[PDB]
């Protein structure tokens, strides 16, 4: 399946950061794991291999270790190029074959935490009278520049025809991400309400809309 | 340092065959195999398979049905195939160079028995090699140094990462833009949705208005096809003033106003 990262992992200049990964024995288990950096607009670079050695021009703030199933990468002095994603990797009960990590995006922090503004779109009426309808959740002036997003329908997680971009940078300098429920006129009126949950840095913001009672 | 380059078709229609290159260059690259790593939008990378020097194959268990990896030696070219294609397979897919060695290491299996009497640990890659298979024979009542297990140790890391290539899975064609509003039931923006094949260019009020404004990037969305948000931020609380997105689409040469109020 996928090894467990957080998603997103921040910290001041100069300061030490871990990112875990905890997997299996058939995986992390075996004890030989590694790490990767992710930068955007470049070639993923390996970092670590072998749980502990340093690929070759990797500086020394970076380091790996690891306890039973859980693999932990460890930056001891933060700079601003960290700023990333990072990914773990292991093989699966063979050397041909190989796992991932779920990725945690990595932030150096340069300016106060703000949370998440959410606004729940409903589905206009000129789309509806083409019998369709699409939620447009818009999250923005967030920073660090990482969430998580939940759709629920009546209190129930749904995960079908569901998109979301990546945090961008606004021109503030603050992050904005948007997500999308894409549905049928029919299914949009079968149900009594509809939620966006937006999760910042462990806290939760929730926006709701009834479609009796919108219009 | 080893040179990848990944070669093939940028948009592929569904149940068709993915196919492509990657033109592998220098002498570090007859040591170590060449592999295909690939990643969906927002998604966490996904290992498809690789080949070796000698030309042996190995896949992902999960995708070995659809997959298949051959080399070109002469052009010093690898290839991938993705069989039967739907929208899921949209994704940047990366060649690599990748380290792969199977070793016997002694370790201390979790269920063995005899486990709480052995030095090496329980991971399989403890780092002391050891010759034969399985438990040593030689645990005791004590631990012990001679007691432990030969276990097998799979060592595998990517060592290099081409820039990768984006593939889009979709059977649709050129399609213009549909603009929706977007009001708040009791910030408003404009919904571009379901165009393809990228870019639209959104403006506000004809451009009179473009402060406050943030157009998102767009997904790709089950239907094979595009769409995005643009985003308009009132400031001074000043009410009683109309606005309108301006949505122009190249590709369908259209161009499309739409007025949002509550």
């Amino acid at each position: 399946a996928v090894l467990n990262q957080p998603s997103s992992v921040s910290g001041s200049l100069g300061q030490r950061v871990s990112i875990t990964c905890s997997g299996s024995s058939s995986n992390v288990g075996n004890g030989y794991v590694s790490w990767y950096q992710l930068i955007p607009g470049s070639a993923p670079r390996t970092l670590i291999y072998g749980d502990t050695s340093r690929a070759s021009g990797v500086p020394d703030r970076f380091s790996g270790s690891r306890s039973g199933n859980t693999a932990t990468l460890t930056i001891s002095s933060l700079q601003a190029e960290d700023e990333a994603d990072y990914f773990c990797a292991s093989a699966e009960d063979s050397s041909s074959n190989a796992v991932f990590g779920s990725g945690t995006t990595l932030t150096v922090l340069g300016q106060p935490k703000s949370p998440p503004s959410v606004t729940l779109f409903p589905p206009s009426t000129e789309e509806l009278n083409g019998n369709k309808a699409t939620l447009v959740c818009l999250i923005s002036d967030f920073y660090p520049g990482s969430v998580t997003v939940v759709w629920k329908a009546d209190g129930s997680t749904i995960t079908r025809n569901v998109e979301t971009t990546r945090a961008s940078k606004q021109s503030n300098s603050k992050y904005a991400a948007s997500s999308y429920l894409s549905l049928t006129s029919s299914d949009w009126k079968s149900k009594g309400s509809y939620s966006c949950e937006v999760t910042h840095e462990g806290s939760t913001v929730t926006k709701t809309v009834k479609p009796s009672e919108c219009s | 340092q080893v040179q990848l380059r990944e070669s093939g078709p940028s948009l592929v229609k569904p149940s068709q065959t993915l196919s492509l290159t990657c033109t592998a260059s220098g002498f570090s690259l007859s040591d170590k195999a060449v592999g295909w790593v690939r990643q969906a939008p927002g998604k966490a990378l996904e290992w498809l398979g690789s080949i070796d020097t000698g030309g042996n194959a190995g896949y992902n268990p999960g995708l070995k049905s659809r997959l298949s990896i051959t080399q070109d030696n002469s052009k010093s070219q690898v290839s991938l195939s993705v069989s039967t294609v739907t929208t899921e397979d949209s994704a940047t897919y990366y060649c690599t160079t990748v380290h792969q060695k199977t070793t016997k290491q002694k370790s201390c299996p979790e269920g063995w028995s005899f486990a709480d009497r052995c030095y090496y640990g329980s991971g399989s890659c403890s780092g002391y090699d050891c010759y034969g298979d399985g438990d040593s024979g030689g645990c005791g009542a004590y631990s012990s140094y001679h007691c432990y297990t030969c276990t097998y140790c799979y060592e595998w890391y990517v060592d290099a990462w081409g820039q990768g290539l984006l593939v889009t899975v979709s059977s649709a064609s050129t399609t213009a833009p549909k603009v929706y509003p977007l009001s708040s039931c009791c910030t408003l923006g404009c919904l571009v949705s379901s165009y393809m094949p990228e870019p639209v260019t959104v403006t506000w009020n004809s451009g009179a208005l473009k402060s406050g404004v943030h157009t998102f990037p767009a997904v790709l969305q089950s239907s094979g096809l595009y769409s995005l948000s643009s985003m308009v931020t009132v400031p001074g609380s000043t009410s009683g003033q109309t606005f309108t997105c301006n949505v122009a689409h190249p590709a369908s040469s259209t161009k499309v106003d739409k007025a949002v109020e509550p």
